[PDB]
Protein backbone atom coordinates (compact mmCIF):
# COMPACT_ATOMS: atom_id res chain seq x y z
CA UNK A 1 0.00 0.00 0.00
CA UNK A 2 2.96 2.26 0.72
CA UNK A 3 5.91 1.99 -1.28
CA UNK A 4 7.60 4.84 0.11
CA UNK A 5 7.59 4.29 3.55
CA UNK A 6 9.72 1.46 5.59
CA UNK A 7 9.02 -0.47 9.25
CA UNK A 8 10.35 1.35 12.67
CA UNK A 9 11.87 -2.09 13.54
CA UNK A 10 12.97 -0.94 17.22
CA UNK A 11 9.96 1.24 17.77
CA UNK A 12 7.92 -1.50 16.52
CA UNK A 13 8.81 -3.83 18.86
CA UNK A 14 9.45 -1.45 21.74
CA UNK A 15 5.60 -0.85 21.19
CA UNK A 16 4.56 -4.70 21.00
CA UNK A 17 3.47 -4.67 17.19
CA UNK A 18 3.96 -7.94 15.63
CA UNK A 19 5.60 -7.26 11.20
CA UNK A 20 5.49 -8.83 8.55
CA UNK A 21 8.18 -9.43 6.29
CA UNK A 22 9.75 -11.33 3.22
CA UNK A 23 10.99 -14.45 4.28
CA UNK A 24 12.89 -17.07 1.78
CA UNK A 25 11.25 -18.27 -1.49
CA UNK A 26 9.51 -14.90 -1.88
CA UNK A 27 6.54 -15.34 0.17
CA UNK A 28 5.61 -13.20 2.83
CA UNK A 29 5.87 -14.57 6.27
CA UNK A 30 4.81 -13.15 9.89
CA UNK A 31 8.28 -12.70 11.51
CA UNK A 32 7.23 -11.81 15.42
CA UNK A 33 5.88 -13.38 17.87
CA UNK A 34 5.26 -10.77 20.94
CA UNK A 35 2.10 -10.20 22.63
CA UNK A 36 0.88 -7.34 24.73
CA UNK A 37 3.18 -7.19 27.97
CA UNK A 38 4.85 -4.61 29.02
CA UNK A 39 7.21 -5.84 31.42
CA UNK A 40 10.25 -7.50 30.09
CA UNK A 41 10.23 -10.83 31.25
CA UNK A 42 9.57 -14.04 29.69
CA UNK A 43 6.30 -12.88 29.85
CA UNK A 44 6.03 -10.96 26.30
CA UNK A 45 7.03 -14.21 24.05
CA UNK A 46 3.77 -15.65 22.46
CA UNK A 47 4.52 -19.34 23.53
CA UNK A 48 5.27 -19.02 26.88
CA UNK B 1 17.41 -4.66 -0.21
CA UNK B 2 17.43 -8.38 -0.12
CA UNK B 3 20.28 -10.56 0.22
CA UNK B 4 22.15 -8.05 2.55
CA UNK B 5 24.06 -9.17 5.46
CA UNK B 6 23.83 -6.55 8.59
CA UNK B 7 25.97 -6.99 11.56
CA UNK B 8 24.64 -5.15 15.03
CA UNK B 9 21.45 -6.90 15.34
CA UNK B 10 20.17 -5.39 18.38
CA UNK B 11 16.68 -6.10 20.08
CA UNK B 12 15.44 -7.30 16.98
CA UNK B 13 14.43 -10.33 15.28
CA UNK B 14 17.29 -11.23 12.22
CA UNK B 15 20.32 -12.92 11.31
CA UNK B 16 23.65 -10.73 11.56
CA UNK B 17 27.19 -12.15 10.80
CA UNK B 18 30.38 -10.10 12.69
CA UNK B 19 33.02 -8.91 10.29
CA UNK B 20 36.06 -11.53 10.37
CA UNK B 21 37.63 -11.01 13.58
CA UNK B 22 41.73 -11.89 12.46
CA UNK B 23 43.76 -10.61 15.59
CA UNK B 24 45.50 -13.15 16.74
CA UNK B 25 46.92 -14.08 13.61
CA UNK B 26 48.49 -10.68 13.13
CA UNK B 27 52.50 -11.13 11.26
CA UNK B 28 55.07 -8.51 10.76
CA UNK B 29 56.29 -7.73 7.38
CA UNK B 30 60.13 -6.16 7.22
CA UNK B 31 61.89 -8.37 5.20
CA UNK B 32 65.09 -8.46 7.73
CA UNK B 33 66.80 -9.97 5.18
CA UNK B 34 67.93 -6.97 2.46
CA UNK B 35 70.22 -3.88 2.73
CA UNK B 36 70.81 -1.28 0.20
CA UNK B 37 73.19 1.64 0.44
CA UNK B 38 72.71 5.19 0.12
CA UNK B 39 75.47 7.79 -0.45
CA UNK B 40 76.35 11.29 -2.26
CA UNK B 41 78.70 11.99 -4.38
CA UNK B 42 79.85 14.13 -7.40
CA UNK B 43 79.08 12.70 -10.87
CA UNK B 44 79.18 13.91 -14.03
CA UNK B 45 74.85 12.97 -15.54
CA UNK B 46 72.25 13.17 -12.91
CA UNK B 47 69.36 15.59 -11.41
CA UNK B 48 71.21 17.88 -8.56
Amino acid sequence: LYPEDTPDEEAMVKGRLNKVSVGTSGQMIIDDALTCCTQDNYLHFQHV
Amino acid sequence: SQYSIQQSLGNASGVAVSPINADATLSTGVALNSSLWAGIGVFARGKP
